[PDB]
């Protein structure tokens, strides 16, 4: 269980990253218009 | 074991295939494409050597007036001798307003006979379409394999219904691909800015 | 940021205090700051 | 399984790539649009007033 955890925590890291990114392009499209 | 679950379904997260999709959802609202794909019979090659005409041609097929402009998107290589081309059409208006030409009001007048058989002199073996009533007519009834109750809510969360439509997005290479829309969709920006900068400056001269 | 409106404007203001023969309008002469509050007063 | 772990810590960081991939990519090109359509209404005023 040293490594499943590395997923999870890894994996809502990004997540909560990807996110953000989404965000940003949805914020610069929203700029383009 | 509860071990082996968590395992798959950390798995089933990071996926295009969307089994709760790596909590990778995200929708962007994209405003409301016209594209047509051809094959030719010809390398990949006899396409970039002449593109102008290419278009051209095709422009002349479509009758050859200025309300009327060919756009490509990419050419990629299919085999020894082969190649697809994607393209769009714009029309202008009497006002000078641009949008594109629909993808199947465009796919109806290629498999014209006449425009078929011109199409078929210039080396095209085949063709394919990608698809205010008409959003009604798309945005409902579900997209890609994403779930009908998500896909509802983007459409009553949609801040900005005419300028937009829900377009569902698929993890990071989608938000690849968005911004390489964004930045094709930048120059294009700065073109047109140009254009409206150059007649000024022509006017102040 | 490039903008040209009052390089119009000084352009036209420019153009406006220097002559000509147009029998009536004759180039007027540009107060500013102190006389002008007052002239503004007025 | 632990042909296995060789595979799926690999897919997943296959995908931490693209992520890195587009993190790689980010704009100013976007933040120069808005100063100059800004700055184009201004001349096209000029022009008006001219």
């Amino acid at each position: 269980e040293s490594l499943i955890n590395k997923w999870s925590l890894e994996l809502e890291d990004q997540e909560r990253h990807f996110l953000q990114q989404a965000t940003q392009v949805n914020a610069w499209d929203r700029t383009l218009i | 074991t509860l071990l082996g679950d968590e395992r798959d379904a950390i798995l089933a997260k990071w996926n295009q295939l969307q089994a709760f999709w790596g909590t990778g959802k995200g929708y962007f609202n994209n405003n409301i494409d016209g594209l047509v794909v051809l094959v030719f019979n010809k390398k990949e090659t006899e396409i970039r050597s002449q593109q102008q005409q290419l278009v051209e041609s095709l422009h002349k097929v479509l009758g050859g007036n200025q309300t009327l402009t060919v756009n490509v998107e990419g050419t990629k290589t299919l085999p020894d001798d082969q190649t697809e081309v994607v393209i769009y059409v714009v029309e202008r208006s009497p006002n000078g307003t641009s949008r594109r030409v629909p993808a199947t009001t465009l796919y109806a007048h290629f498999e014209q006979a006449n425009i078929k058989t011109q199409l078929q002199q210039l080396g095209v073996t085949l063709s394919m379409t990608r698809t205010p009533a008409q959003i009604k007519q798309l945005l409902q009834n579900p997209p890609a394999g994403v779930d009908p109750i998500i896909w509802e809510q983007a459409k009553v969360d949609n801040p900005d219904s005419e300028k937009l439509i829900p377009v569902p997005m698929v993890g990071f290479k989608e938000l690849l691909r968005r911004l390489k829309v964004q930045d094709q969709m930048t120059k294009q920006h700065q073109t047109r800015l140009d254009i409206i900068s150059e007649d000024i400056s022509e006017l102040q001269k | 940021m490039d903008t040209e409106g009052f390089g119009e404007l000084l352009q036209q203001a420019e153009q406006l205090a220097a002559e000509t023969e147009g029998i009536s309008e004759l180039p007027h002469v540009e107060r500013n700051l102190q006389e002008i509050q007052q002239a503004g007063e007025r | 399984i632990c042909q296995d772990v060789e595979n799926l810590q690999k897919f997943v960081k296959e995908q931490k790539q693209v992520q890195e991939e587009i993190s790689r990519m980010s704009s100013k090109a976007m933040l120069k649009v808005q100063e100059d359509i800004k700055a184009l209404k201004q001349l096209l005023s000029l022009a008006a007033n001219g």
